[PDB]
């Protein structure tokens, strides 16, 4: 038996166009480990995106943070983009400045 | 403040991909301090918290020891887990362990833990007494007779009451200025309408360590539980974290409805409203 | 500081 990721997107600190900040999407309470995750700038794929070292919660289920700097802009759409083995299509989560 | 310390260990199999990956991280509390990966170019425990940086050498040589005896161990226990649940050598499966101790708030060990999972259920876990052991099944109950057999309850408890407390202790004292320090959370309620009759209030709590906290909507002093929409506590990647709640309520009523927060950060709870 | 190896042999599972 397996568990889908939970996925948040948001920032490091609150969203300040031309400021320069961090995104970050949190994928949490997945089983098992193995998981690809993207961070997409205006849907492409950001590179040489770091991720915090593999552990997990009190119910064994797994959770990563991937971080990138990032300077938000009122007309760039950034994203997350998350599979696993639970997932038949790559889950796309929107970042949303107010979530 | 009381305190713990854990260690998160991960075995991995992946039949045709090479030998299971070991992968252990040390944290304490909310703060991660090291880690060490067996899929690393060249494997050895490493830093993840400036306050440990100050350990020697020898220290660093200690853990690293530890870490790939565990790796060659973990890959034994992987394949004895396989045979005792009948399964194949196609598939692949994880053991995880966590352990640690707790101290309250005098620095005095509260009680120690245990426990392993395989492919995330409970597989065994050691009861508070540190003495016996409580497995989930039958194939765990190969395992707890093993232990038995070899005393393993009695090296766990050793640990758990002795080493465990004694680096706890040293590295709360060594850490004093981010472990034993409680951020506030920052608030802050937005109001967002979504639709003529109906908003969204949500309440926001920013930049807080440690990561605990209690964040609520009332209605007229009364919990809003099954109302209330509520994220998951998030990392913010500076040390800190982040937690909203939101509540659909009618227009107009807006002023009926308080956010109350808790955090050990702060002397006495917060209540906020919606401010116009 | 992890749970150090013991005298022996470190039981597997």
């Amino acid at each position: 038996i397996q568990r889908t990721p939970k996925i948040q997107v948001y920032s490091r600190h609150p969203a300040e166009n031309g400021k320069s900040n961090f995104l970050n999407c949190y994928v949490s309470g997945f089983h098992p480990s193995d998981i690809e995750v993207d961070l997409l700038k205006n849907g492409e794929r950001i590179e040489k995106v770091e991720h915090s070292d593999l552990s997990f919660s009190k119910d064994w289920s797994f959770y990563l943070l991937y971080y990138t700097e990032f300077t938000p802009t009122e007309k760039d759409e950034y994203a997350c983009r998350v599979n696993h083995v639970t997932l038949s299509q790559p889950k796309i989560v929107k970042w949303d400045r107010d979530m | 403040g009381s305190h713990s310390m854990r260690y998160f260990y991960t075995a991995m199999s992946r039949p045709g991909r090479g030998e299971p990956r070991f992968i252990a991280v040390g944290y304490v509390d909310d703060t991660q301090f090291v880690r060490f990966d067996s899929d690393a170019a060249s494997p050895r425990t490493e830093p993840r918290a400036p306050w440990i940086e100050q350990e020697g050498p020898e220290y660093w040589d200690r853990n690293t020891q530890i870490f790939k005896t565990n790796t060659q161990t973990y890959r034994e226990s992987l394949r004895n887990l396989r045979g005792y649940y009948n399964q194949s050598e196609a598939g692949s499966h994880i053991i995880q362990r966590m352990y640690g101790c707790d101290l309250g708030p005098d620095g005095r060990l509260l009680r120690g833990h245990d426990q392993s999972a395989y492919d995330g259920k409970d597989y065994i876990a050691l009861n508070e007494d540190l003495s016996s052991w409580t497995a989930a099944d039958t194939a765990a109950q190969i395992t707890q007779r093993k232990w038995e057999a070899a005393r393993v309850a009695e090296q766990r408890r050793a640990y758990l009451e002795g080493l465990c407390v004694e680096w706890l202790r040293r590295y709360l004292e060594n850490g004093k200025e981010t472990l034993q320090r409680a951020d506030p959370p920052k608030t802050h309620v937005t109001h967002h309408p979504v639709s003529d009759h109906e908003a969204t209030l949500r309440c926001w709590a920013l930049g807080f360590y440690p990561a605990e906290i209690t964040l609520t909507w009332q209605r007229d002093g009364e919990d809003q539980t099954q109302d209330t929409e509520l994220v998951e506590t998030r990392p913010a990647g500076d040390r800190t974290f982040q937690k909203w709640a939101a509540v659909v309520v009618p227009s107009g009523e807006e002023q009926r409805y308080t956010c109350h927060v808790q955090h050990e950060g702060l002397p006495k709870p917060l209540t906020l409203r919606w401010e116009p | 500081l992890p749970e150090p190896l013991p005298q022996g042999q470190a039981t597997a599972y």
